[PDB]
RNA sequence: UUACAGACUUAAGCAGUGGAGCAUGUUAUUUAAUUCGAUAAUCCACGACUAACCUUACCAUAUUUUGAAUAUUAUAAUAAUUAAAUUAUUAUAUUACAGGCGUUACAUUGUUGUCUUUAGUUCGUGCUGCAAAGUUUUAGAUUAAGUUCAUAAACGAACAAAACUCCAUAUAUAUAAUUUUAAUUAUAUAUAAUUUUAUAUUAUUUAUUAAUAUAAAGAAAGGAAUUAAGACAAUCAUAAUGAUCCUUAUAAUAUGGGUAAUAGACGUGCUAUAAUAAAAUGAUAAUAAAAUUAUAUAAAAUAUAUUUAAUUAUAUUUAAUUAA
């Protein structure tokens, strides 16, 4: 169990290595909050044979620590094996990086073989929103694992001809949108990042859309039919993008010069 | 580093940069090149 | 009989499978960025495999123009000899597009690939939600407040007195 | 082939100690600065003392900070020469030496693990993976730190004739050419084992119209026959043998 | 290929069967898999990925970038050993290289015997068991160069089997005297020659030989006389198997030239009784030997 | 002391520039300061990635004194631990100190610079000489040049050039539901040349040859990085270590000033001195590339200068985009 290391009373009867592993787990997980326990020492004395450590030493080592072991050793002078010869038993650190790369690849391969297939249980059939009842498009942005100010930005885009506005009200809508309407594409796009949360900014754009539609559909005082649509903003944008608006002349085409498929008996015979 | 002696009481860490400085201070005291006692504002 | 290798294991050894786009409703744009291409491409391949099993038609990874940043560091000589070392950083970019998928399934994709992300790869996700014109329940600045407070303080009210 | 396999080339991402990309450039600069500062802090946590005359210096390499979308992994290589209890007994199985105590506060300590403190500094999950190197000449950074900090009494009055001799008998003088040619032969053998497997799987036939479009050769087992994890991986791994070394004081 | 659950359930663990079933219901049997020539997702070898390799996979319980355990559920509490030992045999010893477990156990005579056997075909056993090596001259020489004085160790040694075969070898090394002696011992074995010996104890008659500036006067001696000669000649006689000899060196007493002169004298200045008899067509009788014959 | 070849350099040719005004650096001088930047007789002390304040290192005045650090010992305020003491944090105080654009006439180390060297060393073995030593053809050919190839009682390894490698270019495959469109593109992988072949001519070491031209095939034509030593330079205001000196001041803060002064001199730039060249105008808008935009890039429109309008400058307003 996960909490077994916290219950040294229950260690009695466990195999030798399991008791040592639970003794090492209690010391690592508690650290400076570790206090010797009798039950723990009783279990460790039972492992004096699995380790061949004198039952007396175990008690000292369990109460003294590293200092106790240094005393049992009799000295603290161990040879300096810092330039010892290589025994072709370990890999260089740069080769250990290439093994780590391969450990990662295998980790992903195992996920793709046996974990990704389980995601097929969550498949849902696409419930497409009707293109006519759902003409507006809200774009949201998410920077995964990052705090980015632009994550608040929400964009709203709709085709004016899909708003269900009459001819006169459609004209007033396009006049009042000003630079937010592109006549060439018929797209009305407005974005807002004024508020701190995307939800707040989405409502703000939604509320403006309702206000613009209400004014456009209220033609009791002014319809702005005399005022023609101003496209100067769109013209300025078009001059900044290269326009490749030329196609090959149709009267230049020579269909009679195209290669004619040849007859291959083998392919004709291999099909029967 | 000063927060390590209370976060991990069991472990005793050594600051070699701090330790080196303190030895250089004692050395100058032994050569007579120590620092003058700083004047007290009260004076 | 030899050991059977099922289709799931075999798929790992071949290019990721892609589901056909039926309607063409773009639902999300996943842009991945890294300062190296190797992890970027490997992780992009993993996303396509995750999406396939989730039932998400995915396209890409489309390679976008690599950005190059440059810095020149004049060295100690500055004598017009080899006195200017150059440095650069390349941002590699990939775009994976998702189509004709429900929002819940799309969030599962982002959650899973986030849990198993690679070192040095960044991810931006643009979600596109088609909505109705009229919705139900919908979808003051600090400076302005201080100005009002300042204009009410005595050091300002003592002048506004008319 | 070499750059298309994870076992035959070093990913360029590993050339940088901070492996990160953030759309928010300011957050990237901050993370980079945080990695240098934590690296300095860790260097100050490697020197430990049990008693006045028992100071254990752990030699640590520079940290590799792997920044993913969900977590930060701080990987470093360390070398420790256990001089306090280097016996043939199992007394070390009944106490935690100073180096084990230090490594267990990185992740295991339930109350004050260094990962939780760093998780607030970085505002993301943080893990630390210490990797032990048994020789000091397997990592260039560890090797330089050892000499610089521990072998001073050997080169402070000139390079001792014994010190230099030890630094020249560290590795047997392997023949690079023979090792280089053995590696190239193994690659050719593996490459010729797969071509033969497919040639046989094609000549044995494992819709004629479909026999001009599809490229699926057949069962995965036959294509990769006699290519397993027990013979392919260890033969293609690169940078496996130290063949040269130059030290300077 | 799609396999029935029965077959797949006899090779793959139960925990992985559900994943195989779902994959066989989502991937149509007529899927034409294509090979990617840009990104290599799979390893270069076949692997079902059902077993965790102790080395090529991440260690269970170890922290790393892709560790799936929670930070409070790692199971690595001991850090005194390498977590992932090398796979297979446990070593990467290059083919044709030997693990240097034992050092300092080599015998320079055995090293000379092995090298000479490979280079000249001489028997190693004879060199390592039958031959005795005695250094005769050991000095340092120096060459004056633009960089400075370059010192070198010079060694002259004599080898022999004490049964007629003796050889002289010289060796030079700029590094250490031990290397110079090794080369001299190597050279000496290559120069082994047989020397005629009268009754396997002395020389045939007297020898007056001139080797460069060295005047060698060697006289044969009675049995039990011993070696009464220059010390350099004494060592050569010991190795060669000469027991009785008298002699005097005149003019130059350079040790090096005495040794070479002696070897040359024993070969070019001696004639066996048999060789004299055959050349002259006469019988030569050793009176002392006949006096004690039947 | 002889000879040889090759250098770097040289002048030659070509195309620009040499005086004027101004910009900017240095010097000198001035100044409270004009921060700092050079002394073994040719010449020659140069920081343009931004000096109004800040920067700042200088001057005047005023002001601070354990100061930015670590530790010790007290005092408290606070939270835990432990049966009121302990421990945590915080503040204050205490003293070792902290700090120093103070010092190369402060000694060393880095750093980078220049600089030759980069087919030569060392090692192994063999061979010659009694030996110290030598390793021999060779004072080889050839190229702009280790360039390339031959050769000798020498052979080989290491070493490093070179190869290799990357970039560019040509091509192939993959990716993009061709409205993030530039598919005439983007970027991953792979291939290609250090080109190849025939023929005639001229030389040759004349042969299975170079220099040439001729014909044929080809998209094919350019770059990058790279060894270790040796001798020498720089304060690096571009990092250190010690010593040495200041410690109510050579440390720290604020206000203002200076670094922008002006006789002469010098370097480097800019604009000019008119007609193979300057100025206007050119709206279904001739024709680019590479970059930048969350410490922002700012469209169109309107208003004023200002006139029908345009143009130019600013204001008003702040559309779109945090980006193929
Ligand atoms: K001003
Ligand atoms: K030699
Ligand atoms: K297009
Ligand atoms: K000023
Ligand atoms: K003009
Ligand atoms: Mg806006
Ligand atoms: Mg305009
Ligand atoms: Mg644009
Ligand atoms: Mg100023
Ligand atoms: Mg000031
Ligand atoms: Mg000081
Ligand atoms: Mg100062
Ligand atoms: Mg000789
Ligand atoms: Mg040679
Ligand atoms: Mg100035
Ligand atoms: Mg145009
Ligand atoms: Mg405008």
């Amino acid at each position: 169990s996960a909490d077994l290391y916290m219950h040294p009373e229950k260690w009695k009867g466990l195999p030798p290595q399991r008791i040592l592993e639970l003794y090492w787990e209690r010391m690592a997980r508690l650290g400076s909050e570790y206090k010797p326990n009798k039950d723990e020492l009783n279990a460790l004395l039972t492992t004096s044979e699995y380790s061949n450590v004198p039952v007396n030493d175990i008690k000292k080592l369990y109460h003294r620590g590293e200092q106790g072991a240094i005393d049992i050793k009799g000295g603290n002078v161990n040879r300096d094996n810092s330039l010892r010869p290589f025994m072709f038993d370990e890999l260089p650190s740069q080769a250990q990086e290439l093994v780590a790369q391969h450990r990662e690849q295998r980790f992903y391969n195992r996920l793709a073989a046996y974990e990704l297939p389980l995601l097929a249980q969550y498949r849902q059939e696409y419930k497409r929103p009707s293109p006519e009842s759902h003409p507006v498009t809200y774009r949201y942005t998410s920077y995964v694992g990052e705090e980015h100010p632009n994550s608040r930005k929400v964009v709203l885009s709709v085709k004016t001809k899909e708003l269900g506005l009459e001819e006169k009200s459609l004209h007033k809508f396009r006049i009042l949108a000003r630079s937010r309407y592109d006549h060439t594409t018929d797209i009305f796009k407005m974005s807002s990042d004024k508020f701190e949360h995307a939800s707040q900014n989405a409502r703000y754009l939604h509320d403006i859309l309702q206000r613009l539609l209400a004014e456009s559909k209220d033609l009791t005082e002014d319809d702005f039919s005399d005022v023609p649509l101003d496209t100067r903003h769109t013209i300025a944008k078009s001059l900044r993008k290269k326009k490749r608006d030329y196609e090959f002349p149709e009267h230049w085409k020579r269909p009679e010069d195209a290669p004619k498929k040849k007859f291959d008996i083998v392919d004709q015979l291999l099909s029967t | 580093f000063r927060h390590l002696k209370t976060l991990y009481p069991d472990i005793e860490f050594v600051d070699l940069e701090e330790q080196y400085r303190l030895s250089m201070v004692e050395a100058k005291k032994r050569r007579g090149k120590g620092a003058p006692k700083k004047m007290k504002k009260d004076a | 009989s030899t050991r059977p290798y099922p289709v799931n294991v075999e798929a790992v050894y071949y290019a990721p499978l892609k589901l056909p786009i039926k309607y063409g409703d773009l639902v999300a744009d996943i842009q991945l960025r890294s300062y190296d291409n190797e992890n970027l491409d490997f992780y992009s391949d993993f996303i396509l495999r995750t999406g396939y099993y989730l039932g998400i038609p995915l396209t890409g990874p489309k390679p976008l123009p690599t950005r190059r940043e440059r810095w020149t560091v004049i060295k100690s000589p500055f004598v017009h000899a080899k006195s200017k070392e150059n440095f650069e950083r390349h941002t590699h970019k990939r775009l994976i597009r998702a189509w004709d998928t429900n929002p819940e399934v799309l969030q599962m994709l982002i959650a899973y690939i986030t849990k198993h992300s690679m070192a040095g790869v960044g991810m931006k996700c643009n979600f596109f939600q088609r909505s109705e014109i009229s919705l139900d329940l919908g979808s003051t600045s600090a400076v302005g407040q201080k100005v009002l407070e300042l204009l009410d303080s005595p050091d300002f009210k003592k002048h506004l007195e008319k | 082939g070499n750059i298309n396999n994870k076992l035959q080339h070093l990913n360029n991402m590993n050339n940088w100690n901070t492996q990160i990309y953030n759309y928010n450039k300011n957050m990237e600069i901050m993370n980079t600065m945080n990695d240098k500062l934590i690296n300095k802090l860790l260097y100050k946590m490697m020197t430990l003392k049990l008693n006045n005359m028992n100071i254990n210096k752990i030699i640590m390499s520079k940290t590799i900070n792997q920044h993913s979308l969900n977590k930060l992994n701080i990987k470093f290589y360390y070398y420790n020469n256990d001089i306090n209890n280097n016996n043939n007994n199992n007394n070390n199985n009944y106490y935690m030496n100073m180096m084990n105590k230090l490594m267990n506060i990185m992740n295991n300590n339930m109350n004050n693990n260094l990962c939780n403190i760093l998780s607030y500094y970085y505002k993301k999950k943080v893990t630390i993976e210490p990797i032990k190197l048994s020789y000091i000449y397997l990592n260039s950074d560890i090797f330089s730190k050892y000499i610089s900090l521990n072998d001073m009494d050997k080169y402070n009055n000139g390079i001792l004739t014994n010190y230099q001799r030890m630094l020249n008998n560290i590795m047997p003088k392997l023949n690079d050419h023979n090792i280089s040619m053995n590696y190239i032969n193994n690659i050719n053998n593996i490459n010729n084992n797969k071509y033969n497997n497919m040639i046989n799987l094609l000549n044995n036939n494992n819709n004629n119209y479909n026999n001009n479009n599809n490229n699926y050769i057949g069962n995965i087992n036959n294509i990769y026959n006699n290519m397993t994890i027990d013979n392919i991986p260890m033969d293609i791994l690169m940078y496996k043998y130290l063949v040269g070394w130059s030290i300077k004081f | 290929q799609h396999y029935d659950e029965s077959l797949l359930s006899r090779y793959y663990p139960e925990s992985l069967l559900k994943s195989i079933k779902l994959a066989q219901q989502t991937i149509p049997e007529d899927t034409k898999f294509r090979v990617s020539r840009n990104v290599e997702f799979a390893p270069p070898y076949l692997d079902d990925f059902t077993k965790i390799h102790p080395f090529w996979d991440y260690k269970p319980g170890m922290p790393h970038l892709h560790a799936q355990e929670e930070n409070n559920n790692f199971s690595i509490f001991r850090w005194d050993q390498v977590q992932q030992p090398l796979p297979g045999e446990g070593n990467i010893l290059p083919p044709g290289v030997s693990l240097p477990n034992d050092g300092g156990r080599k015998s320079k005579s055995a090293d000379v015997a092995a090298g000479l056997h490979k280079q000249t075909g001489v028997d190693p056993d004879y060199i390592t068991r039958k031959l005795t090596m005695k250094p005769l001259v050991m000095k340092r020489v120096s060459n004056q160069t633009g960089k400075g004085k370059i010192a070198s160790f010079y060694a002259l040694v004599v080898v022999g089997d004490k049964n007629g075969m003796v050889g002289l070898g010289e060796g030079k090394s700029r590094e250490e005297m031990s290397k110079a002696i090794f080369k001299a011992h190597w050279d000496a074995v290559r120069n082994l020659k047989e020397i005629p010996r009268y009754e396997n104890r002395t020389i045939y008659g007297d020898i007056d030989f001139r080797y460069h500036g060295v005047k060698l006067h060697l006289r044969s001696a009675k049995p039990g006389f011993g070696l009464r000669v220059n010390h350099v000649i004494f060592e050569i006689c010991e190795c060669a198997g000469i027991k009785d000899l008298s002699g005097k060196v005149y003019k130059s007493r350079n040790d090096m030239n005495i040794a070479k002169g002696t070897i040359e004298a024993f070969t070019k200045a001696q004639k066996t009784l048999d060789e004299v008899a055959l050349g002259r067509g006469k019988k030569l009788v050793d009176v002392r030997k006949v006096y004690y014959s039947s």
